[PDB]
C-alpha cells in the first residue's frame, strides 16, 4: 500500500498542475479558433489538413484526460458535476468515428465550445460568476414556474376573447403562448396589436384586445420578469456572506 | 489516405506521453 | 334556523363536499383546456353545452347552499366573493343566450365572447385544488416577499400612471391634428403614451410626426421616456430588491435561531 | 478654460457654415490649444521624471495628446485625405475627457464604480462565450445549409448581429418571422432558449452583480468616513 | 479481483457473437478475452492467531509471510482527495494487506460489523471508539519491519497537541 | 442627491457620442441613394443628440446600423464599433449603476431607521 499513494501523489501533481491545464487550454482555445475559421468557406480547404489534424489531437487529448481521471476510481470521476460534462461531451464527440448520423458539425463543432467553460473555471475572477449562476439556478426555476403558470392562464382567457378573430394569434393554446411570450419580452407586441386595428371596421374589441395586452404587460412584465434580476442579488448574497 | 490522420493524432499523443513518463522515473532519481 | 342551518354547515364543510367540488371544478376545467384547441371545440360543441349547463346547475346548488349555510360569512372570504361574481356572469349569460337566437351574427357578437372569457375565470377555482394536494409551495417563499412588497409597488404604480395620464392629456391638447391616427382620441393618447412606456417603436411616432406635423414632440418624448423608464421601473426594481434582502436576513436570523 | 473653449470650438466645428466663416479662427485655436496640452505635459514630465507614471490621469492626458497627433499626421504625411480621416477626425469628440481630473465628486464616483470592473470584464467574457457557442450553432443551422436564411447566419459576422440584437430584445421577431418563413422546425425553440439564457437570466445578472458590488463598496466609504 | 474476471469475461461472451457489418472495423474485442482469465488467477484466507499474538499471510494453502501481532490495535489512514473530499483507507498494524478501508465512508452497519470483527478478532477498534473524523492509533506489533514508515506511522498520528 | 455626478459622466458621453457621430456618420447624411430611411438622424448637432438618446433606449439601432451599412462609403468597421460600443458602455453598464445605485440608498434608508428604532 505505501508505493501508490506516491503514484497517486504523481497524478495529482500532474492533473492538477498548472502547466497542463494552461496547454490543455491553449489546445482547446486554438480548436475553437479553427472552428471560427471553418465558417468559411473558402478557408476550409486550404487548410483542410491543418484543421483535421489539430481537431484530432485535442480529441486524444480529452479522452487521454478522462482516462487520467477514470485512473483515480471510477466513482470519485462520477463523484463530481464537471466530469461528467467533460465525460459527456468526449463520449459524443467520440461515438462520431464509429456512427455516421452524429459526426456531423451541428453535433460535433459547439460542443468542442462547451467544453471551454471547465476550462475557464481555473480564472476564478471568472469562476465565481458560473458559481453565482449554478447556486441561483433552482432560485430562477421557481420564478420561471411561476411566469408560466401566470402565462397560461392569460392565454386561455386570450384564446377564448379573441378565438374567431385575429387567428393568426390566438387560435390554439401555443399561439397563444407565443404571442404572450412576445408581449413580455416587450419588444414587437405594437405590431401585434396592430393587427386587432387592422380591421374593416370595428371598435368593440380594440379596447379589450388593449385592456389585456396592458394588464399582462404591467402584471408579467415590470413585476414578473423583474424577478431574476433579484433572484440573482438574492443568491449572490448569501454566497457573499456565508 | 485514412491512415494519416488518426495515426498522427496517436503519434503526438504517445510521443507527449513519453515526455511526461520522463519526469515520473526522472523524479525518482532526484528524492534517491 | 339553528338545526337546519346547522345541519346544511356539517355537510357543507364536510371532507366530501369540498372533494365533490373539486372533482367538479377540475373536470370544468379540463373541458375548458379542450375547447381552446379548434380541432375539438368545433367536433364536440352539442356536448359542451350539455356539460356547461350542468355545471351551472350545479353552482346553482353550490352557491345557494353555502349562502343559506354561512350567512354574510360567505360574502366575508374573497375566495367565494371570486365564486359568486363568476356565478353571477354564468346566470347572466344563460339568460342572455335564452333571450337571443342562437346564430352567426351572435357568435361573432363582441358581447357573446366577453361574457364567454368570463367563464374562463371558473378555472382560477382550479388553483384552489392545485392548493390542498400541494403546489409544493415550491413558489411559497416568493409569493410571500411579492406579498411583502405589494403595498409600496401599488404607491409607486398608481405615481407612474398618474404621471402616464397628465403627459396624456397634454398630449391630446397639444398634438392633435399632427399623426391623428395616433392619438385623435383621448383614450389612443393615452394607450400610445402607455405603450411608449415599454420602449417599444417609440422613436417611430416622433418620425411619424416630424414627417407631415412638427417635432416639438422631442422634448416631451426625451423627458417622458426620463422619468418613467429611468427613474420609476428602476424604483420598481429597486424595492423589490430591498424586500427581498429583507426576507434574506430574516432566513438568516431565523435558520440561525435552531 | 483651455479644456472649455476647446470643446465649445469643437462643438461650433460640425457646421460647415461656422466652419467656413471664421476658418482663420479655428485654425489658430486648434494650434494654440496642441500647443497648450503638450507644452502641460512636457513640463509636468520635466518636474518628475518616474512617478509621473504613477497617476492614472497622467496617462489618459498622454493618451489624449497621442490621440491628438494621430491624425494630424495621417492627413499631413500620409495624405490622401482617405476614408477614414474625418473618422479620427471627429475621434477628438473626447478630448473633453482631459475635464474629468479637476472635479473631485467625479473622481470619487470613479473610485466607488471603476472599482469593480474585473466583476464587468468577467461578465463581458461569459456573455461572448454565449454568443460564440450560440453563433456557431445558428450557422450550423440556419447557415451552411444554403436552403435556408444565408447573409443572416450566412457569417459570425452577421451571427453575432443577429444574436446580439437578440440578446438586447430590440427587434427580435422581425429576424424570427424570416426565419420562420423558410420552415425550419427548431428556429422557436433556438431563439426562445436564447432569449432566456442571454437577455432574461445574464444581463439580469449583470445589474445583480452591479447593485452588489456598488453596494458593498459604498457602504465600505460610508463606515470609513463616519 | 477475481469480479473483474467475472466482469470482462461477460463482457467478451455478449461480445464474442455480433454482426457489425461494416468494412474494417476488424472484431478483435479477443484483446479483453485475455485480461478477464488475466486477473482470474487462489483464493486468500488470512486467519487472526491470537493464542500466540501471531499473523501469517497465506493464500491456498501455500504460506507467504508471517510476523506477531503484540501491538494489536485498528488504524485507517486518510486518503485525501484533490476536490474537497475526504476518503478512508485502513492500513492495519502497520502492515500492506488487502485493503480494509471504509467501502462508502462518504455505513453505519458497515462499521457495526467491524466492531464486531475487532472484538471477534481481539483487537482493539481505535476508530471506532471515538469515529467523527481522522482519529486512530496504529499499534504496528514490533514484529514488523516498517522502520521507514513504522516510526512514521506516529508522525502522520496526531497526539492531541 | 446622491447619484449627482454620475448624472454629469452621462453628459459627458452624450458630448462625446453626439459629435463624433456627426463626423463618423457624413457621407451617409450626405448620400444620395433613391431610397434610405434614416438618413436624418445625424444631419447636424441636434439631431445627433436626439439619436444618440434613441441608441440609448436601444430602439432600432440594429435597422439603423443596417441603414448606414446602406450606403457604399461609411466602413462597416466604424459604424459598427461606434454603435456596439455606445450600446455596451452606455445603453448596458450605465442602465444598470443607476438601478445599483437606487438600490443602495434604500439600503441606505433602511440602515438610519434601524438604527434609530
Ligand atoms: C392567511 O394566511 C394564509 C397563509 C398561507 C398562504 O398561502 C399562499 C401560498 C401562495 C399562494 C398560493 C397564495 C395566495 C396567492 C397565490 C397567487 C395568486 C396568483 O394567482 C395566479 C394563478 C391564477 C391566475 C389567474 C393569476 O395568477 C398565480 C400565478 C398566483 C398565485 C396562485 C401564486 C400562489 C399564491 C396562498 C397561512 O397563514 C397561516
Ligand atoms: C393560504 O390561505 C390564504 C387565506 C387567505 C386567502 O385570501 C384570498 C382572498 C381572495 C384572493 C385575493 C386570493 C387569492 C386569489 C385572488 C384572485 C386571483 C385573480 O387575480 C385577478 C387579479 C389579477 C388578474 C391578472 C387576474 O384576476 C382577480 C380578478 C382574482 C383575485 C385577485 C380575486 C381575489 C383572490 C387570496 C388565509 O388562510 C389562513
Ligand atoms: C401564510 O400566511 C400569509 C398571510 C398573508 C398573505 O398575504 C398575501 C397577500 C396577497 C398576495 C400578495 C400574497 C400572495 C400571492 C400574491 C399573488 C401572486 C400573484 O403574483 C402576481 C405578481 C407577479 C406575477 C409574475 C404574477 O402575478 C400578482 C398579480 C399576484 C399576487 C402578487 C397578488 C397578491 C398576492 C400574500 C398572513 O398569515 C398570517
Ligand atoms: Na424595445
Ligand atoms: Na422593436
Amino acid at each position: 500500500d505505501v508505493q501508490e499513494f506516491i503514484t497517486q501523489m504523481y497524478i495529482k501533481q500532474l492533473l492538477r498542475h498548472p502547466a497542463f491545464q494552461l496547454l490543455l487550454a491553449f489546445l482547446l482555445l486554438s480548436n475553437a479558433i479553427t472552428i471560427a475559421l471553418r465558417t468559411n468557406s473558402y478557408l476550409g480547404q486550404k487548410h483542410y489538413e491543418l484543421f483535421s489534424t489539430i481537431d484530432d489531437i485535442v480529441l486524444t487529448i480529452l479522452i487521454c484526460e478522462v482516462l487520467l481521471g477514470w485512473l483515480n476510481g471510477f466513482w470519485i470521476f462520477w463523484k463530481d458535476g464537471w466530469n461528467i460534462l467533460n465525460f459527456a461531451i468526449v463520449f459524443i464527440l467520440f461515438m462520431g468515428f464509429f456512427i455516421k448520423q452524429l459526426d456531423m458539425v451541428a453535433i460535433t463543432y459547439p460542443l468542442r465550445v462547451l467544453r471551454l467553460v471547465h476550462v475557464c473555471m481555473a480564472v476564478e475572477p471568472l469562476a465565481r460568476i458560473i458559481k453565482v449562476i449554478l447556486q441561483s439556478m433552482p432560485d430562477l426555476a421557481n420564478v420561471m414556474a411561476l411566469i408560466l403558470f401566470f402565462m397560461l392562464v392569460f392565454s386561455v382567457f386570450g384564446v377564448t376573447l379573441f378565438g374567431a378573430f385575429v387567428p393568426k394569434h390566438f387560435q390554439n393554446m401555443g399561439v397563444a403562448l407565443y404571442t404572450l411570450f412576445i408581449c413580455i419580452t416587450q419588444d414587437g407586441w405594437l405590431d401585434i396589436y396592430t393587427d386587432f386595428q387592422m380591421d374593416e371596421r370595428e371598435y368593440a374589441m380594440e379596447v379589450g384586445g388593449a385592456i389585456y395586452f396592458a394588464v399582462f404587460i404591467t402584471l408579467g412584465a415590470f413585476i414578473g420578469l423583474n424577478l431574476f434580476v433579484v433572484v440573482v442579488t438574492t443568491n449572490l448574497e448569501q454566497m457573499m456572506k456565508t | 489516405p485514412f491512415p494519416g490522420h488518426a495515426l498522427i493524432a496517436v503519434a503526438t499523443s504517445v510521443v507527449l506521453g513519453v515526455l511526461i513518463f520522463i519526469a515520473f522515473v526522472f523524479q525518482l532519481r532526484n528524492i534517491h | 334556523l339553528l338545526g337546519l342551518q346547522q345541519m346544511i354547515l356539517s355537510l357543507t364543510q364536510s371532507l366530501g363536499f369540498e372533494t365533490f367540488i373539486f372533482i367538479v371544478v377540475c373536470l370544468n376545467t379540463v373541458i375548458l383546456v379542450a375547447q381552446t384547441f379548434t380541432e375539438l371545440e368545433i367536433r364536440g360543441e352539442w356536448y359542451f353545452m350539455v356539460l356547461d349547463s350542468i355545471f351551472l346547475s350545479i353552482y346553482v346548488l353550490e352557491a345557494v347552499l353555502k349562502l343559506i349555510a354561512l350567512g354574510l360569512e360567505y360574502f366575508y372570504d374573497p375566495w367565494n366573493n371570486l365564486d359568486f361574481f363568476i356565478m353571477v356572469m354564468a346566470v347572466l349569460d344563460f339568460v342572455l343566450l335564452q333571450i337571443n337566437s342562437l346564430s352567426y351574427s351572435f357568435y361573432n357578437h363582441s358581447l357573446f365572447r366577453i361574457l364567454k372569457v368570463f367563464k374562463s375565470m371558473r378555472a382560477l377555482r382550479a388553483i384552489r385544488v392545485l392548493r390542498r394536494l400541494s403546489i409544493l409551495t415550491s413558489l411559497h417563499e416568493v409569493a410571500g416577499t411579492l406579498s411583502g412588497s405589494l403595498p409600496s409597488i401599488t404607491a409607486i404604480l398608481t405615481l407612474m400612471f398618474t404621471c402616464l395620464f397628465l403627459f396624456s392629456v397634454v398630449l391630446r391638447a397639444l398634438f392633435q391634428d399632427s399623426d391623428p391616427k395616433r392619438f385623435q382620441n383621448i383614450f389612443t393618447t393615452l394607450f400610445t403614451l402607455f405603450t411608449m412606456l415599454t420602449l417599444d417603436d417609440w422613436s417611430l411616432i416622433y418620425i411619424d410626426n416630424r414627417a407631415q406635423g412638427a417635432w416639438y414632440i422631442i422634448p416631451i418624448l426625451m423627458i417622458y421616456i426620463v422619468i418613467q423608464y429611468f427613474i420609476f421601473l428602476n424604483l420598481v426594481i429597486a424595492v423589490l430588491v430591498d424586500n427581498f434582502q429583507m426576507a434574506l436576513l430574516k432566513g438568516l436570523e431565523k435558520v440561525k435561531l435552531e | 478654460t483651455t479644456v472649455t473653449t476647446n470643446s465649445f470650438l469643437l462643438v461650433l466645428g460640425t457646421n460647415y457654415d461656422i466652419q467656413f466663416e471664421f476658418f482663420r479662427t479655428f485654425e489658430v485655436s486648434e494650434l494654440f490649444f496642441v500647443s497648450v496640452y503638450v507644452c502641460e505635459f512636457l513640463m509636468k514630465v520635466y518636474v518628475d521624471p518616474i512617478t509621473y507614471w504613477k497617476d492614472g490621469y497622467n496617462i489618459l492626458d498622454v493618451i489624449i495628446l497621442i490621440i491628438l497627433t494621430i491624425p494630424y499626421l495621417l492627413r499631413k504625411i500620409k495624405g490622401n485625405h482617405s476614408a477614414y480621416l474625418h473618422f479620427a477626425d471627429g475621434i477628438q469628440s473626447l478630448r473633453i475627457l482631459k475635464l474629468i481630473s479637476y472635479s473631485r465628486g467625479i473622481r470619487t464616483l470613479i473610485i466607488a464604480v471603476g472599482e469593480t470592473v474585473y466583476t464587468v470584464a468577467s461578465v463581458l467574457t461569459l456573455l461572448f462565450l454565449l454568443m460564440f457557442v450560440f453563433a456557431i450553432l445558428g450557422f450550423c443551422l440556419f447557415g451552411v445549409t444554403d436552403r435556408g436564411d444565408l447573409e443572416n447566419w450566412g457569417n459570425l459576422a452577421s451571427a453575432f448581429f443577429t444574436l446580439f440584437s437578440l440578446a438586447t430584445v430590440d427587434g427580435w421577431t422581425d429576424l424570427q418571422e424570416e426565419l420562420d418563413k423558410r420552415k425550419f422546425t427548431v428556429s422557436r425553440a433556438f431563439t426562445i432558449l436564447f432569449i432566456l439564457l442571454a437577455s432574461f437570466i445574464f444581463l439580469n445578472m449583470f445589474v445583480g452583480v452591479m447593485i452588489m458590488h456598488t453596494e458593498d463598496s459604498m457602504k465600505k466609504f460610508e463606515r470609513d468616513l463616519t | 479481483m477475481l469480479f473483474i474476471i467475472c466482469l470482462v469475461f461477460i463482457s467478451c461472451n455478449v461480445l464474442r457473437e455480433v454482426k457489425y457489418q461494416e468494412t474494417w472495423c476488424f472484431p478483435a474485442y479477443g484483446m479483453v478475452i485475455g485480461l478477464w482469465l488475466m486477473l482470474s488467477s487462489p483464493q486468500r484466507r488470512l486467519v487472526l492467531n491470537h493464542t500466540r499474538g501471531m499473523y501469517h499471510f497465506s493464500i491456498q494453502g501455500r504460506t507467504v509471510c508471517q510476523g506477531p501481532m503484540h501491538l494489536v490495535y485498528v488504524r485507517l489512514a486518510l486518503s485525501s482527495d484533490a476536490y474537497g473530499g475526504r476518503f478512508f483507507q485502513l492500513v492495519l498494524c502497520g502492515h500492506k494487506l488487502e485493503p480494509l478501508v471504509l467501502v462508502q465512508l462518504s455505513y453505519e452497519q458497515m462499521e457495526f460489523l467491524g466492531r464486531h470483527l475487532a472484538r471477534k478478532l481481539n483487537i482493539n477498534y481505535f476508530d471506532y471508539l471515538a469515529s467523527s473524523y481522522r482519529h486512530v492509533v496504529r499499534h504496528w506489533p514490533l514484529g514488523a519491519s516498517f522502520s521507514p514508515g513504522i516510526v512514521q506511522r506516529k508522525t502522520q498520528v496526531y497526539t492531541k497537541s | 442627491k446622491s447619484m449627482t455626478f454620475l448624472l454629469m459622466l452621462l453628459l459627458i458621453f452624450f458630448y462625446i457620442f453626439a459629435v463624433t457621430g456627426v463626423y463618423f456618420f457624413r457621407e451617409y447624411s450626405r448620400s444620395t441613394i433613391e431610397g434610405l430611411e434614416y438618413n436624418m438622424f445625424f444631419s447636424d448637432l441636434l439631431n445627433s443628440l436626439v439619436t444618440v438618446f434613441i441608441l440609448f433606449t436601444l430602439d432600432h439601432w440594429y435597422a439603423v446600423l443596417q441603414d448606414i451599412w446602406k450606403v457604399p462609403e461609411s466602413s462597416r468597421v466604424f459604424s459598427s464599433i461606434y454603435v456596439i460600443l455606445w450600446l455596451l458602455l452606455g445603453s448596458i453598464i450605465f442602465r444598470n449603476i443607476i438601478v445599483a445605485m437606487m438600490v443602495t440608498n434604500f439600503q441606505n434608508i433602511r440602515s438610519e431607521l434601524s438604527e434609530e428604532m
